[PDB]
DNA sequence: TAAATTTGACACTATAATGGGTTAACTCGTTGTGGTAG
DNA sequence: CTACCACAACGAGCTACCTCTCCGCATAAGTGTCAAATTTA
RNA sequence: CGGAGAGGUA
């Protein structure tokens, strides 16, 4: 019952017959005239125990006085009856057959051992060709299949010799005669002679199956399935229904064919049948066997009488719909209710309003259990019949029971951990569960009919697990990032910003007031509008040093709205937050200010009170929307005439015959474009502005009053495209392919469409609501998949002590910051200093957690990039440390240790899933004659920095591109230093002079041709796949020589300044001429939810881009054929790597510069693959951190990268070994990088050589995969092939993951039952 | 050919399909063959001593009344008498054991009377595996007798078995063997006391059957040929028909049972024919196997066509059933009730016999 | 509609499903996951254990509560042995190994 | 338990009958054969 | 001899809840002795 | 107390 592992092997026969109790020998089920099973049947009492809890089918033993005893009469034995779900029988098959598992899932376990192609096994199997199993003579050697007539032939010849048989006896035979030992090490031998890779795949792949077999003590006969297990009676119940009909399951229609087709099979070989008729029983057999195995497999699927194929065992443990997933992981529980919700205004953030009835049909066995303790029942039965007929004490002693205790309130989809919360009951009249309004949004429930389930705790460890970390008090700020969850939501923010909100000359204004509650007094006796512009006096509070609150009183300029507000806000707050008109940011803002500085419940108090004001001053107010709140512009009629005579003037001139037809369809797209941004502009100034009624000053302007611009203002509901299309226009729509219709859709919802306007906009519509439900299934599917690869990542460790980590810069790309330092830093540990001179030397140390305070003084002393502490090279096997991760998003301090941030951080990316001076840096260049600076590297990197040191833009080059200002100048924005030519690149030099053409000559390697542009004679080269026979062996080089003619080399080396250029060039200088140093001589040509999951998963992109493996000059090996072969020699050792490069694949870097380790040398999307394994495991990380971040923000949703952080290091999890010292590890294993961590911690420990390693990037679904515990891949997916693979490797599990304890039913290693395992370990290990 | 296919349906009727139909008279000579491996074993066995003491003795104690004599004998007052005759002749032959060609003229008329006698195949296969096992017990006995001879000496069998066909049955070849004075010749002295325990074994083998090894060996070699020849024409008249049994099974399909299991069934069903198809009423085989096979199919579909089993004669009721309501409804426009079956069915069955008859 | 105690199924033996048959509400993978997030250990062995498809364990509870004693005594789901039945059938060995 | 009886099982029908019914027939990535041509 | 491509095959697809109806479908030849398990006093 | 099919809600 307390166990540490669960052993996974393959099954003996001995094993077979010694789990079974008798062997079952007969098809029928049971009887029929008595409903009593039969002898030797499927559901036999003796085999399988009585029916009936200690009692015999005959009748003889009948009480518990016999508690255990066999009768004679009917051999049954005296036990209750669940042993009726705990024993096996077995079926002793006459012919051997072959395990369907290790036979066609691939690789088939069978032909990868013996070496056979999977087509003759099946073929030998099949009964339709002979197989040798062993030959004295050397003319038949071992399998090797021979038909029928070599076989005759054969035996006729022979006949004495050799041994060949048919069928899966001649695989068994085969098998049994084999040796693992002897073909291991022969394999070991022949695998050093020659490596092709296919070759060397296959042979490492039969190697570590047949290690596999030696080591787990498996026989490879034991695939060749002899005696049949047969399940308990009970796990295939055949029960009888309502109408006096049966029920049965299809294992038993599977078992009576395996059974029947056995017995005439035995009955054949008794009776002393032809050849053919027992090789027809005996594949018939076979055939019922694998199709109890699994149906669908072999071939066509056995169906039932409703034409539907049979569910066999594997179907039951595989799937959807299987075990695993649907009893394992999720359950049906008790003690659960669920009804639809409603809104409870009078509530706070810790109540919720429960029904009478639910509530006590929830606690009926604590209100037996109270009732009986009090006296007013004698026995469970009287409990039960008084709360059955509800008195009114019953009804005391409820409200009595529920008094402070928990339940939880739970809505699916449940896509983040905010979708189940603790609430404490309030019992309320009715049906309806009552909410709290700010709730709603962690739910992401609306009122209109949503529905939500109810649990109840019952022990005591659930009852404070549901208090103190469950407690809707508690998760105030997202897990994701850290913000605030609970915010006013469209109506409360509303009542506020009518509140903040001030008029001009609205009642009674230039009045004074000695304090807010004097401005309530005047706005409830109605002497004073809540919109007057009044002086008040104000008494705020601020923070000094420590934790007390001195005060100041001084006074403000605020609307009677601010000074009635100002009594919600707690004492410590300064005055400016209020002392504007509040939106949903400026009050959420309020709510971060509040708890940064004054803690939990003093924020949760203010909220409650924020939302009990806003509600109360929102139905004050009497905002309405009418017909007329909609004010549409008076100008559109004329804009709209407009764009119609422009478009049809167009029509007519490209009827003329002057513009193609894309060009008018692209013209007038952005003349109705620019109409209706036109219209847009005029609506929204005209309704932006509409007070214009203003009085004692004069006609004044102010902010409109009107509601529909309210309600956009405010952040309540709705934005600028919804006024649009509102009260504007309508704009242009899509068609069903995705082009843009030409004439748009001018009228608006208020004026009424047409039919056709209609008919078009419903493209859009069902697209939209189409899109919906598959993003949202694919949504799903990536954060089940996420939830999986990192659900065994857990927090052991407080500190690794490492010192890496990654270098967080703000992200400059394009022309603005998309986030600052301080939203990438907030949280994070800082791996090193900061040593910069700067302007004031900030210096914080190491292992310090940057709070606010500590981002504000960065900001504040300008520090452009920190490196910090990463998760992804934290050095802690097994887990990672505290200070790695950083901070607690949720709470706002470091993280406990035990807490799972796996689960958390695949919950966070998997949520949002349904929304989708010039400074110059590594640069070589060379200066030309007229100052225009032109750069030969590629690299290079041009970036705008402040004069305090920030960045703020960047660029980057092309190769030959011009600019002016070099480093070091300070200039003025606006100026244009990017000038270079789009569409082509030039073939710039460094030496000046003259040209001499050398190695080029009209008609072989040259085209004699005259430019079509300019006239001159120009000798262009043809490409290399369409010259002649002495083409093919040389390379042109414009070789730039001085003004005589021997080959200036470059200063720095000695090599030559030749330019060896490529085909396909529109070689336009010539002889004769003047170069310069660094000019021009030859001009050549160059969704979201999807993207993330590509990213993740890590696919090779359709066009991949071809990086450096090794630094050195480049250079090309092979010639006549048009894939390229690349010769990248180093420059101090000989060359053993090169590269082949396909025809039409467009070439960046020519042969005549050198590359680094890791340069583009073809453009294109970049493999993650390549990237980590030649630029570094940090380069691939923030690769992938920066496009999924891109993707998420392009939408508008804010997502901590830590999270993508623990997810890629969970992805690296695999190490390709490439040189081996002593570990038991060959070559090419991807095993886990911790285990030769450690083995390398040791084997240094100990004073040996060790072995090196390489990591892999595998993708999400290959990472969940390859796991080191079978039962968490067997759960998730392909649990066929993961069993097989368990099976034949003999592995164990250790139990270490969370999803393993919740499958086997434990604590899970984590949270409140983290330390109770590590005890367990501690007792474990110690003893 | 033998390629990409997975049916065993079409597989099977590949293999079937490379054998020929017969002709009108191809059977007659196929019977004949059976007909003659069946005299000759029958012949060959009736010429062993021990078994015409057993057939005698079985004859007396049924002549004692415990059984009837219809099943024993199956055809050629009238037993009794050719009962004592033959027992007188088995008394005057244990007059004339081995006083001596006699002996062999009596035993063989013994055999050419008893050829008449057609009896039942049980008793009949009751004395051949009674030979096939004290054959194969003295089969054992020479099987030592040869591990012993080349366990320790690595000599030739060539010699041993020209002096094991003589007698094989005293010690003086065994001591010949050692005279020889071969160099693994005197080696054999260390196994003369278990060899004698296997020449004294044997001789227990020839003091229970009377006759010499070579007569056993020589009458068991008789009984294997002619079973292998009836066997084989037995087999050829079988695998010539079977696109009868598909013929018939594949009017019985989707009622239960696969295709395959009727075809396997219409076979056992065609093997029982052959055995017990008689040529000399001058029928075609064919309308005497098709009620064999017929009767094979269906009652395989009555024990295995439904997950609970249903006897036979319950199984006839129900389609004495279906037949009766399918009339009833074709002749009065709608289907019947109950009691309307009641009256039409049968004079013992009544409304709840037929009620409780409905499943 | 709710539900404390009631019927329960004949292979798995959890408790079915339906306002009609009177069932009990299913507590998915998701909320499984999010109660692993919690850091919810009690809350989530009570739901898959006392309060779903263990015959002992719920019967206990029941017990308990009705003596007003807050404690849980868990043990070996029924869905467990099923699939180790299961995949035994299918031939291939599997056990729980102690230690 | 002695005896009754409806169930249940098995054995046997002698003209000639000689090769069967059938269903339904996105999108994507990974693995393994099966040549292919120089 | 082995680097390469095109086919075939296989496994994957949110969650929870509610209501209703359907599942021994067209097909089929009867007798005769012997054992035996359920049935009355 | 099961499994299929159809429909509906969020
Ligand atoms: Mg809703
Ligand atoms: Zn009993
Ligand atoms: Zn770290």
């Amino acid at each position: 019952e307390e166990f540490d592992a669960i052993k996974i092997a393959l099954a003996s026969p001995d094993m077979i017959r010694s789990w079974s109790f008798g062997e079952v020998k007969k098809p029928e089920t049971i009887n029929y005239r008595t409903f009593k099973p039969e002898r030797d049947g499927l559901f036999c009492a003796r085999i399988f125990g009585p029916v009936k809890d200690y009692e015999c089918l005959c009748g003889k033993y009948k009480r518990l006085k016999h508690r255990g005893v066999i009768c004679e009469k009917c051999g049954v034995e005296v036990t209750q009856t669940k042993v009726r779900r705990e024993r096996m029988g077995h079926i002793e098959l006459a012919s051997p057959t072959a395990h369907i598992w290790f036979l066609k899932s691939l690789p088939s376990r069978i032909g990868l051992l013996l070496d056979m192609p999977l087509r003759d096994i099946e073929r030998v199997l099949y009964f339709e060709s002979y197989v040798v199993i062993e030959g004295g003579m050397t003319n038949l050697e071992r399998q090797q299949i021979l038909t029928e007539e070599q076989y005759l032939d054969a035996l006729e010849e022979f006949g004495d010799e050799f041994d060949a048989k048919m069928g899966a006896e001649a695989i068994q035979a085969l098998l049994k005669s084999m040796d693992l030992e002897q073909e291991c090490e022969q394999l070991r031998e022949e695998l050093n002679e020659t490596n092709s890779e296919t070759k060397r795949k296959k042979l490492t792949k039969r190697i570590k199956l047949l290690e596999a077999f030696v080591q787990s003590g498996n026989k490879p006969e034991w695939m060749i399935l002899t005696v049949l297990p047969v399940l308990p009676p009970d796990l295939r119940p055949l029960v009888p229904l309502d109408g006096g009909r049966f029920a049965t399951s299809d294992l038993n229609d599977l078992y009576r064919r395996v059974i029947n087709r056995n017995n005439r099979l035995k009955r054949l070989l008794d009776l002393a049948a032809p050849d053919i008729i027992v090789r027809n029983e005996k594949r018939m057999l076979q055939e019922a066997v694998d199709a109890l195995l699994d149906n669908g497999r072999r071939g066509r699927a056995i169906t039932g009488s409703n034409k539907r194929p049979l569910k066999s065992l594997a179907d039951m443990i595989k799937g959807k719909q299987g075990r695993f997933r649907q009893n394992l992981l999720g359950k049906r529980v008790d003690y659960s209710g669920r009804s639809v919700i409603t809104v409870g205004p009078y509530l706070r953030l810790h109540q919720c309003g429960l029904p009478k009835k639910m509530a006590l049909e929830l606690f009926k066995p604590f209100i037996y259990g109270k009732l009986e303790l009090r006296g007013l029942a004698t026995t469970i039965k009287a409990a039960k019949k008084m709360v059955e007929r509800e008195e009114a004490v019953v009804w005391d002693i409820l409200d009595e029971v529920i008094r402070e205790h928990p339940v939880l309130l739970n809505r699916a989809p449940t896509l983040h951990r905010l979708g189940i919360q603790a609430f404490e009951p309030v019992l309320i009249e009715g049906k309806a569960i009552q909410l709290h309004p700010l709730v709603c949004a962690a739910y992401n429930a609306d009122f209109d009919g949503d529905q939500m389930a109810v649990h109840v705790p019952l022990t005591l460890e659930a009852q404070l697990e549901a208090r103190a970390l469950m407690m809707s008090t508690n998760n105030i700020l997202s897990p994701a990032n850290g913000e605030p969850i609970i915010v006013p939501s469209q109506d409360v923010v509303l009542g506020l910003y009518y509140m903040t909100r001030d008029c001009v000359n609205a009642k009674g204004e230039g009045m004074v007031l000695t304090g807010p509650k004097e401005a309530e007094r005047l706005y409830r006796s109605g002497l004073a509008s809540l919109h007057a512009r009044v002086k008040v006096r104000i008494t705020e509070y601020e923070k000094d040093a420590n934790g007390e609150l001195v005060a100041k009183t001084s006074l403000k300029d605020t609307t009677v709205g601010r000074a009635i507000l100002w009594m919600i806000v707690p004492k410590g707050l300064p005055y400016s937050i209020v002392n504007q008109a509040l939106g949903k940011k400026a009050i959420s803002k309020m709510l971060n200010t509040c708890y940064r500085i004054l803690g939990l419940k003093p924020t949760v108090i203010f909220a409650d009170q924020i939302m009990y004001t806003g509600f109360a001053y929102a139905a004050r107010s009497g905002a309405s929307v009418g017909i007329d709140d909609m004010v549409i512009p008076e100008k559109k009629h004329e804009i709209i005439s407009e764009a119609e005579a422009e478009v049809a003037e167009i029509q007519e001139q490209f009827q003329s015959g002057l513009v193609t037809a894309g060009e008018r369809y692209n013209k007038v797209i952005d003349i109705w474009a620019a109409a209706n941004d036109r219209v847009s502009k005029a609506m929204m100034d005209n309704l932006q502005t509409e007070t214009v009624i203003n009085r004692d000053g004069q006609e004044e302007k102010q902010v409109s009053f009107n509601s529909i611009y309210m309600m956009a203002d405010s952040g309540a509901r709705g934005s600028a495209a919804q006024i649009r299309q509102l009260a504007g226009m309508r704009g242009l729509m899509a068609k069903p392919d995705g082009s843009i219709i030409e004439t748009p859709i001018t009228a608006n919802f208020r004026e009424g469409l047409n039919v056709l306007q209609y008919f078009i906009s419903t493209h859009g519509a069902r697209k939209g609501l189409a899109d919906t439900a598959l993003k949202t299934a694919n949504s799903g599917y990536l954060t089940r998949r996420l939830v999986d690869v990192a659900q065994d990542l857990v927090v052991t460790e407080d500190d690794c002590g490492t010192h890496e980590g990654i270098m967080m810069t703000p992200v400059i790309e394009g022309g603005d910051v998309k986030e600052p330092l301080r939203d990438r830093v907030l949280g994070r540990v800082t791996a090193e200093d900061v040593l910069k001179p700067g302007t004031a030397d900030i210096l914080v140390p190491r292992n310090t957690l940057l709070h606010e305070q500590w981002c504000d003084l960065l900001e504040e002393n300008s520090v452009d990039a920190v490196k910090v502490r990463s998760v992804v090279s934290c050095d802690t096997d097994f887990g990672v440390c505290a200070h790695c991760y950083g901070r607690d998003l949720a709470r706002g301090h470091i993280i406990n240790k035990g807490e799972a941030i796996g689960v958390i951080a695949a919950q966070s990316i998997g949520e949002p899933g349904t929304q989708l001076s010039i400074k110059l840096s590594n640069v070589k260049s060379v200066v030309n004659s007229s100052g225009k600076l032109v750069i030969t590297s590629r690299n290079t990197e041009l970036k705008l920095i402040d004069e305090f040191g920030r960045t703020k833009e960047s660029y980057k080059v092309p190769y030959g591109a011009v600019l002016a200002k070099g480093d070091g100048e300070q200039v003025a924005g606006g100026e244009t230093v990017a000038n270079w030519d789009p569409h082509t690149m030039p073939v710039i030099t460094e030496v000046s002079g003259f040209v001499r053409f050398t190695d080029m000559i009209d008609g072989q390697t040259i085209t004699r041709q005259t430019d079509e542009l300019t006239g001159l004679s120009s000798l262009v080269v043809l490409d290399s796949a369409e010259r002649t026979a002495g083409g093919k062996d040389l390379r042109p080089a414009l070789k730039i020589v001085d003004a005589q003619g021997n080959d200036v080399l470059i200063p720095g080396t000695d090599m030559p300044a030749q330019y060896f250029l490529p085909g396909k060039a529109i070689v336009q200088l010539e002889d004769g001429v003047q170069i310069s140093s660094g000019d021009t001589l030859a001009r050549i040509p160059q969704g979201g939810l999807p993207r993330v999951a590509d990213l993740f998963e890590a696919r090779r992109p359709k066009e991949p881009a071809i990086l450096a493996e090794i630094s050195g000059i480049v250079s090309f090996g092979k010639e006549t054929k048009g894939k390229r072969r690349l010769v990248i020699t180093p420059v101090d050792g000989s060359d053993p790597y090169e590269e082949m490069i396909p025809k039409w694949r467009q070439l960046n870097v020519f042969e005549g510069e050198r590359v680094e380790r890791g340069d583009v040398i073809s453009d294109g999307p970049e493999a993650p693959h390549d990237i980590l394994r030649l630029r570094g495991v940090h380069a691939v990380t923030r690769y992938i951190v920066n496009e999924v971040q891109d993707v998420y923000r392009l939408q508008g949703v804010k997502i901590n990268d830590k999270h993508i952080e623990v997810i890629v290091r969970q992805m690296l999890r695999k190490a390709t070994i490439v040189n081996a010292g002593s570990s038991d590890f060959l070559e090419g294993e991807q095993v886990e990088y911790s285990r030769v961590k450690i083995a390398n911690r040791e084997l240094e420990a100990n004073g040996k050589v060790g072995a090196t390693y390489s990591r892999d990037l595998l993708g999400i679904t290959k990472a969940s995969l390859a796991t080191e515990s079978f039962i968490s891949a067997a759960s998730f997916q392909e649990t066929t092939r993961v069993l097989t693979e368990a099976a034949v490797a003999g592995k164990r599990d250790e139990l270490r993951g969370l999803k393993e304890n919740v499958i086997v039913g434990r604590l899970i290693p984590a949270g409140t039952g983290y330390a109770y395992h590590q005890d367990r370990m501690r007792r474990r290990a110690a003893g | 050919e033998i390629g990409r296919t997975t049916d065993p349906v079409r597989m099977y009727m590949r293999e079937m399909g490379t054998v020929e139909l017969l002709t009108r008279e191809g059977e007659i000579d196929i019977a004949k063959r059976i007909e003659d491996g069946i005299n000759q074993v029958q012949c060959s066995v009736a010429e062993y001593p021990e078994a015409i003491t057993y057939l005698l003795e079985q004859y007396d104690r049924v002549e004692a009344e415990e059984a009837r004599l219809s099943d024993l004998i199956t055809g050629f007052e009238l037993a009794r008498e050719k009962f004592a005759e033959l027992r007188a002749q088995y008394v005057v032959t244990r007059d004339t054991i081995k006083a001596h060609a006699t002996a062999q003229e009596e035993i063989l008329k013994l055999s050419e009377v008893f050829k008449q006698f057609r009896l039942v195949p049980k008793q009949f296969d009751y004395l051949v595996n009674s030979m096939r096992v004290m054959m194969d017990r003295v089969r054992t006995q020479e099987r030592l007798i040869m591990k012993l001879c080349v366990e320790q000496c690595k000599m030739p069998k060539k010699n041993f078995i020209t002096l094991f066909t003589g007698n094989e049955t005293s010690d003086t070849w065994f001591n010949a063997a050692i005279a020889m004075n071969k160099p693994w010749s005197e080696k054999l002295h260390d196994v003369s006391e278990e060899v004698h325990r296997a020449l004294q074994k044997l001789q227990q083998i020839e003091e229970e059957t009377g006759l010499t090894i070579e007569q056993v060996k020589d009458i068991n070699r008789r009984m294997s040929i002619g079973e292998a020849k009836a066997r084989r024409a037995k087999k050829e008249m079988v695998e010539a028909n079977l696109r009868l049994v598909i013929s018939i099974a594949k009017k019985y399909t989707n009622r239960g049972l696969q295709f395959l299991d009727l075809i396997q069934e219409g076979n056992i069903g065609l093997m029982k024919a052959v055995d017990k198809f008689e040529y000399r009423r001058g029928y075609k085989f064919s309308t005497y196997a098709t009620w064999w096979i017929r009767q094979a199919i269906t009652r395989s579909i009555a024990d295995q066509a439904r997950t609970i089993r249903i006897p036979v004669h319950m199984i006839e009721t129900i389609n004495k059933l279906n037949r009766i309501s399918r009339q009833m409804l074709q002749e009065m426009g709608r289907e019947p009730t109950p009691e309307e079956l009641a009256e039409r069915m049968l004079m013992p069955e009544d409304k709840i016999r037929k009620v409780l008859k409905i499943a | 509609h709710a539900r404390s105690t009631g019927s329960y199924s004949l292979v798995t033996q959890q408790p079915l499903g339906g306002k009609a048959q009177f069932g009990g509400q299913r507590f998915g993978e998701m909320e499984v996951w999010a109660l692993e997030a919690y850091g919810a250990a009690y809350t989530l062995q009570e739901m898959l254990t006392v309060k779903s498809d263990d015959v002992n364990g719920r019967t206990k509870m029941y017990k308990n509560i009705v003596d007003g004693n807050h404690q849980m005594e868990p043990g070996m789901p029924e869905s467990f042995n099923v699939l180790l039945k299961e995949i035994r059938s299918l031939g291939i060995n599997i056990e729980l190994e102690d230690e």
